[PDB]
Parts: C-alpha cells; structure tokens; sequence
C-alpha cells in the first residue's frame, strides 16, 4: 500500500491538508528510509520534509503519525553528521524528549532510538541533547523495581542510548550528567541480558577512558568486581568492553589498579593472554603492561598468578602489536621490579624471545627491548652474574643482534647497543 | 615504569 513510493508522491501527500494522506505519505517515507540498500536520505532532506516530520512528532491526537515520523527521522539521523545535523536543525531534539513521555511504548522507544543516534554523532550533539534535558525522562523510563518486566528491545535501546550519552571525549560528558547516569548503569550492569550487559560495559569503558578523576567516579560505585565477573564471560561482545574498561581503570592510580587486582582480574588473564581474538590478546597485554608499571607488590601479584609465563609466550608468538605491548610490559617489570623478580623473569625464559624480537622493523620496540636488557643487566650486576647472562645472550644469537644494531639509524638505539657491548661484551 | 595509553548510529530496518 505504502511501498515503493517516489519522493515526489511522499511530498505531495505530506504537503496536503489531510492528516490521513499525510500519515500515509509519512509511512511511505519511513518504509523508503527503512531499506537496507541505499536509503534516499539526501533526497528526503532536499525535499524539505524534516520540518514536517518534526511537526508531526507533536501531533498527540494522531499517535501513528508520531511513530512513523519518529522512525523516519531516526533513520535520517542514523547516517552522516550532515544528515544528523539536518535532523537536529529541524528542532527534533525537544520534540523527541517530549515524546519520551508518550503513553505508547513504541513511540517512546523510537524517541529513545532517535536521541541515541543524535548523541552518537559526537560530543557536541551529545551535550546538546543533555542540555535539552533528556537524562531525566530517559532514566525515569527505567525507574522500575525489576528491569526484567520491561520489553527486551525497549531496555536494549534505552541502554544503548545511555551508552551514547556516556560516549565520546574532547570534551568528556558533563560530570553532573555522568553522576546522574551512573547508578542506572550499575543496575544495568547487573542485568541478565547479554546485549544490555555489553552496552553497559561499553558505557563504563567510555566513562573510564580519561583522567583519573573519571576513573575514580566509576570505581567509587563498586563496579570493578562485576566488571571482572563479566571479564570471565563467554560472550565476546561482553568480554571486549569489560576488558577495555578494566584496562582504562589500570591506566590510573596504583590504588585503582589495586582495586582491579583485589577483584580477582588477574586470574582471568591466563585465558585473555591466549585468547583466539587478536584484539583481546592485545588489550590484555596492554593492561598487563600498565599493571607491571605499578608497585612492586603488584608485580609480585602478577608473578603469583603465574602470568609471567604467559607474557613469555605472548612475546614468543603473537601478533606483532601484542608482542610490542608485551615488550613494554617486560620493560616496566624490569624497571620497577626487584632483583629477585627480574631473576624469576629470566628463569621463565624471557631472554630468547626478547632477543628474537630485536630483528623487527619498528625502532620503538627495539628501544624498549634494549632498555629491558639494560635493566636485567643492572639487576645481574647486583648479583655478580653479569657474565652468565652475557653468555645466555650470546647462546641465543642476541649479541649478533646488538652488534648489528650498533649500525642503526636512530641515535639512542645504537647508543644503547654500544653501551651494552662495551660494558658487558 | 610509566603507564601508557592505547555502534555510534543505528538505523531501524
């Protein structure tokens, strides 16, 4: 009935003075913009229909046209920043925030969806949606004794829109808004729907990606144990944002990193550091590098959980970026660790892969590996076993690497290599 | 030892 309409017919129907003809034309526009294959968003915009849809959003007497217009504008705001800006310029933000209070659940759901698309464009439209006062009705939609009584799709769309209101930086979301949203985020983080859990973990990862003050706002709510529990989840869509948030949290203070450790996160890294997905391995190794850059008792906790063998393994075989993160972890371990801990590191078989990685075409990992080498040699000097070490490095073909690096382009590279071969070989 | 650093829109179909 309203399928395969032309934009000219849609315009002719919406420009009529017949609410039913306008409704049919708006539904035709919705069906047109709901097509997976090249929806004619720009044609609809050029036609000048966004203002008419935004006006229809306010016709409470005709809820069907409200729903159809919300759907159409949602799909126009789902595209480019210019198309989302066209939606916003029509005055759709306050209209959607008003629709949030609709007695019809499908209309309020579509308004949540549209506002999520608008806030996901970037920090500017996000903060504008917040200034128009969307957070209060959004959270009110979730003010129920048990979230399980809400419809699955409804709760998922609300969780995702809230995640987008926590998303993007430069600037990060307003502090008062984050404080307003966090308790509902904790509630959702304790929900049982994997989609809700994944979106809530993404929201927490967004909120934790920044200065230690934001990380502290998050950690004070006590979500770290639940983040670790979800880190042990089987659904990768959940593990990814959980690991991202844990890593973000360990980028901060030693006390926040210790909060992460106390929740039992390390017990999960034996799997994360051998995870078949390369992104998970890289994120876990980067988190491990930021943990090895912490206090000595935290390095000792890393040792106790048997994670040094896993770092050795990742260094021996893994995607090169994960190997670079592992080299950073090793250098931090050797820079902040004790002599006993560095001796343990050597006894775990770090030297051979550390040497083998010195033949890479990335100067930075070369510098990192050479710095770790120097630290291990210093710890050996404190024991008088420098010679034994030197012999190990020679036996695995490392001295050849350092000598060939003496003739390298970068300055600090050949400087450190020459220092090594002069002071120990 | 230093700590280092490292769907926005959805259509309804």
């Amino acid at each position: 009935g309203t399928v395969n309409w032309s934009v000219e017919d849609i315009v002719k129907g919406i420009n009529s003075n017949n609410l039913e003809s306008q409704l049919q034309a708006t539904q035709a526009a919705r069906k047109l913009l709901s097509r997976e294959k090249q929806p004619p968003i720009d044609n609809i915009i050029r036609a000048g229909l966004i203002p008419k849809f935004v006006s229809f959003l306010g016709k409470t007497d005709c809820s069907p046209i409200q729903f159809e217009s919300a759907w159409a504008l949602t799909n126009i705001a789902s595209g480019t920043s210019e198309q989302t800006k066209a939606v916003v310029d029509g005055g759709a933000i306050p209209a959607f925030i008003s629709l949030l209070a609709s007695p019809h659940a499908h209309i309020s759901e579509q308004a949540v969806w549209a506002l999520g698309n608008i806030a996901g464009d970037g920090s500017a439209f996000r903060d504008l949606v917040i200034k128009h006062g969307a957070i209060d009705p959004l959270l009110a939609l979730l003010a129920v004794p048990d979230l399980s009584t809400l419809a699955c799709g409804y709760l998922r769309n609300l969780t995702w829109t809230l995640s987008n209101l926590c998303r993007n930086k430069n600037p990060a979301p307003p502090l008062d808004a984050v404080e307003q949203i966090l308790p509902t985020l904790v509630r959702l983080l304790h929900h049982n729907d994997p989609e809700v859990l994944a979106d809530s973990c993404w929201a927490i990862s967004y909120l934790t990606d920044g200065p230690n003050e934001r990380i502290e706002m998050v950690v004070k709510k006590g979500v770290v144990p639940q983040l670790v529990k979800l880190l042990g989840a089987t659904e990768l869509p959940i593990v990814t944002p959980a690991l991202r948030a844990i890593g973000n949290i360990v980028t901060g203070t030693d006390e926040q990193t210790q909060k992460v450790i106390d929740a039992g996160a390390l017990a999960v890294f034996p799997s994360l550091l051998t995870n078949p997905k390369t992104n998970i391995q890289k994120e876990a190794t980067w988190t491990m590098s930021n943990i090895t850059a912490g206090r000595q008792d935290q390095i000792q906790q890393v040792v106790n959980h048997g994670l040094v063998p896993f770092l050795v393994g990742v260094l021996s075989k893994a995607d090169f970026k994960t190997q670079k993160e592992a080299a950073w972890a090793i250098t931090n371990y050797t820079s902040g660790g004790t002599v006993e801990q560095i001796v343990y590191l050597v006894h775990c078989g770090i030297i051979e892969p550390l040497m083998n990685l010195l033949s890479a075409k990335d100067t930075k990992i070369i510098q990192v590996i050479l710095d770790a080498i120097s630290n291990i040699f210093q710890a050996a000097e404190k024991l008088g076993e420098t010679e034994k070490l030197s012999i190990m490095i020679e036996e695995c073909g490392g001295l050849d690497k350092i000598e060939a690096l003496q003739r390298h382009e970068n300055e600090s590279v050949y400087k450190a290599s020459l220092n090594l071969i002069e002071k120990y070989f | 030892p230093k700590k280092r650093p490292r769907p926005p829109k959805r259509p309804r179909n």
